[PDB]
RNA sequence: AGUGGAGCCUGCGGCUUAAUUUGACUCAACACGGGAAACCUCACCCGGCCCGGACACGGACAGGAUUGACAGAUUGAUAG
């Protein structure tokens, strides 16, 4: 019998998570990306973003 | 335990409105008058929906004999402003640990209730 | 643990406790029914619904939280 | 058409209005049922517990649509209805009554559902 | 570009339907030998060409495994009907494709050998 | 009658981009319209600093990754049909080639 | 678990009739894709499913906090005995002839 | 263009499938069996065509089995 | 060119806290885990709903298992 189990979270860094784990404290938002910093490491290849200097 | 001549010694306007006139004012007003972290509490707070805790303190403050304070309306939140029609009750202010049941007054108008409820110490290491 | 816990006696539920759902017509000679604790019209209602007769609070329970009399 | 028996006829139309979701079993379901024209069929039991439930769906059947016919044992209406599962040792919800209860429109094809039907023109 | 996601955000939004795919038909299309997939961009047909060195479970018996693979890119990731149209691919050689070599390595040390 | 067509094309491999581009630009003349050439607009840096150390107790490794987009534009003074019908087909694979009603 | 057998059917045929079935997980959530049970956060969407899946029958395949239910041969068995539909009905998985 | 396969039954490849995928000709197949000797019914090799008179019968012609294997006629 | 000194910042030790969530300890913990967290989050504390016991088996059970709620009691919540 729930009325309860969730509270607006559209503000700050209590309100998102990584999108292939939950995880706070360096949730990149740019262009789309929707990832914690950590997780995305992993999966920087299928992208096209790539480091040659 | 209720309005103006009565817990008041510290008189004339908290930050703008006399709280001798403010008592027979509303708060309607009050926002709108000289207290502008009110008036962002609420404005944009707008009666928060703790009806049902602002019913109980009309509530207590009625089933309780008026010559006396409210039996108990505990509150978990700590950011009421004190209003009006609120002075009197004798409000439980919840600081993440314990209730912390205070009668607002005349003079406490305009202060948050989390301002007499404390989640902190007067920090000691020994001392 | 963080503070919650909780004990539980269908406190996690609910059963109140026997329920007295419509069995309620005055059965004449076949076929009447007659209005015990009163019958509720309404739209959500069907046409057999009866009323929490709480008494000045008249609750139909088909009803969601209203329709309650207060006589 | 056809020439089914009744009471087995009886067992599957209780059987398909289960299915249907709407053989008002029991008699909240069915005093909300048998109270409208939404009702088509009402098989009764005469082995009731307290017979004037009987007489209280007897008193629902007669407006609306009157549909009256009696079997016995509201444990074998309520196997006919389906709560019990039948092959089994016991079940989950293994064999209870459903005493009286209303079939809110039989919602198929024949001789299931048509020799009753039938019978109910023939009986009423 | 208006009034769409930024070209600098497309060209971010190119991968991140390339990483959740091969996510995914690594976790699924192993037991093909999971080699890769292929999404060309063609007019009215995704043709997505499954890279793999055992494509006797692609299609199932008479396309039957087809129609639930498109089923799930063809309806979770965006696509119309008659887009998502599925190909094999039987990779020629196998010693160089590493991937599925340490997929068939796992077939031999999670799978069972010394 | 001519209708001035853009052509934009993006894409982030260069060599791909002109290979595309060199086919634009011959088939265009292969088959009569505007010819006009590479307008080259600049790339586009997309920089985005990550740290490289997760549970970053050590050293503050900061690590980089750039994506380069390219764009340039097409606009050809050529007959508005024949102008997306001879460029647009025979390139699916690699690079974006965006034909313009506009500039008209 | 609540939710009875009218609205696990809308889920349980939503099943059978693609052959695929789709969902998210999210307390903060409520909705799921494909006809769901209209904003709920991950429940009978799913319960149902697993429900059924617990018995065999589909394989949850999951990736990005997201369920991808694989009817297998069995529930194209056994949503065609479940719906006393007729006992060929080509439930989308087999309409293509590659 | 060429038909790859992960199994092609017992009409395999190399003048098994000289007259049964097509009659147009073929320049050559590599199967991994050794087609006279064992006659052993296995596939995991491929099949080579020219596409002129071969593309007709083969996309009906996949998804069957002359044995118990399973033809993907997939063209690339 | 400074820092350390100064004020203050942040991080940490320590204490303190009901909680001061946790990771780390020369380089290779320490304005470090883009760690600018109000509550939300949150780990932590102090409190509450709810079950996510799905399923294999079995029992309650259509007379009502359960749901829903008036309104009251309750409570941070007239949150059945």
């Amino acid at each position: 019998q729930q009325l309860y189990w969730s509270h607006p979270r559209k503000f700050g860094q209590g309100s998102r998570s990584c999108r292939v784990c939950s995880n706070r404290h360096g949730l990149i938002r740019k262009y789309g990306l929707n990832m914690c910093r950590q997780c995305f490491r992993q999966y920087a290849k299928d992208i096209g973003f790539i480091k040659l200097d | 335990v209720e309005q103006k001549k009565k817990r008041t010694f510290r008189k004339f306007t908290y930050r703008g409105v006399d709280l001798d006139q403010l008592l027979d004012m509303s708060y309607e007003q009050l926002m709108q008058l000289y207290s502008a972290r009110q008036r962002r509490r609420l404005s944009r707070g707008l009666r928060r929906k703790q009806h049902s805790l602002l019913k109980r303190l009309r509530k207590a403050k009625k089933e309780a004999p008026p010559m006396e304070k409210p039996e108990v309306v505990k509150t978990h939140l700590r950011d009421m402003i004190i209003l009006p029609e609120m002075v009197g009750s004798m409000v439980g202010v919840y600081n993440g640990k314990t209730f912390n049941q205070v009668e607002i007054k005349p003079e406490m108008i305009g202060h948050y209730l989390g301002e007499f409820s404390i989640t902190y110490k007067p920090v000691k290491h020994g001392r | 643990k963080k503070s919650y816990t909780t004990p539980k006696k269908n406190k996690h539920k609910r059963k109140k406790v026997k329920l007295a759902v419509l069995k309620y017509y005055k059965v004449d000679e076949n076929g009447k029914i007659s209005r015990l604790r009163r019958e509720c019209p309404s739209d959500e209602c069907g046409a057999g619904v009866f009323m929490a007769s709480h008494f000045d609070r008249h609750y139909c329970g088909k009803c969601c939280l209203t329709y309650c009399f207060n006589k | 058409g056809g020439v089914m028996d009744v009471n087995t006829a009886l067992q599957e139309v209780l059987k398909t209005a289960l299915i249907h979701d709407g053989l008002a079993r029991g008699i909240r379901e069915a005093a909300k049922a048998l109270d409208k024209r939404q009702a088509h069929l009402c098989v009764l039991a005469s082995n009731c517990d307290e017979p004037m439930y009987v007489k209280l769906v007897e008193a629902l059947c007669a407006e609306h649509q009157i549909n009256l016919i009696k079997v016995d044992d509201n444990k074998k209406l309520g196997e006919w209805v389906g709560l019990c599962k039948i092959d089994r040792e016991g079940k989950p919800r293994k064999v209870v009554g459903c005493s009286c209860v209303v079939v809110k429109d039989y919602g198929k094809e024949s001789q299931a559902k048509d020799v009753i039907e039938e019978y109910f023109k023939c009986k009423k | 570009m208006a009034v769409q996601i930024s070209k600098k955000r497309k060209f971010v939004a190119d991968g991140i339907f390339k990483a959740e795919l091969n996510e995914f038909l690594t976790r699924e299309l192993a037991e093909d030998g999971y080699s890769g997939v292929e999404v060309r961009v063609t007019p009215t047909r995704t043709e997505i060409i499954i890279l793999a060195t055992r494509t006797q479970n692609v299609l199932g018996e008479k396309g039957r495994r087809i129609r639930e693979l498109t089923a799930v890119v063809q309806k979770r990731f965006g696509f119309p009907e008659g887009s998502v149209e599925l190909y094999a691919e039987k990779v020629a050689t196998r010693g160089l494709c590493a991937i599925a070599q340490a997929e068939s390595l796992r077939y031999k040390l999670l799978g069972g050998l010394a | 009658a001519i209708h001035r067509i853009r052509i934009t094309l993006t894409s982030r491999n260069v060599k791909s981009l002109e290979k595309v581009c060199a086919d634009l630009i011959r088939g265009a003349k292969e088959k009569n319209l505007k010819v006009k050439g590479p307008v080259r607009m600049p790339t586009k840096t997309l920089r985005i600093t990550t740290r490289k150390t997760p549970c970053g107790e050590g050293s503050k490794t900061w690590d980089r990754f750039q994506m380069r987009i390219h764009k340039r534009l097409i606009d050809l003074h050529s007959p508005s049909e024949i102008v997306k019908q001879i460029t647009s087909i025979s390139i699916e694979p690699g690079v974006e080639v965006e034909v313009t009603i506009a500039d008209a | 678990m609540l939710m009875p057998k009218k609205n696990r059917i809308a889920i349980y045929e939503l099943l059978f009739k693609e052959g695929v079935m789709v969902a998210k997980k999210d307390v903060h959530m409520p909705k799921h894709p494909e006809l769901a049970d209209k904003n709920v956060p991950n429940l009978h969407v799913m319960k149902a499913m697993q429900s059924l899946k617990s018995r065999g029958y589909v394989k949850e395949q999951f990736a990005w906090r997201h369920f991808y239910w694989y009817l297998t041969n069995e529930g194209i068995q056994y949503l065609r005995d479940y719906l006393h539909l007729p006992p060929e009905i080509v439930p989308a998985t087999l309409r293509r002839s590659r | 263009y060429t038909a790859f396969l992960g199994n092609l039954p017992y009409d395999v490849t190399e003048e098994s499938i000289k007259e049964f995928f097509r009659g147009l000709n073929i320049s050559a197949v590599r199967l991994p069996r050794e087609p006279s000797n064992p006659e052993r019914l296995k596939g995991f090799g491929y099949a080579e065509f020219e596409d002129l008179d071969s593309l007709l019968s083969a996309l009906s012609l996949n998804e069957e089995s002359l044995g118990n294997r399973r033809i993907r006629v997939d063209v690339a």
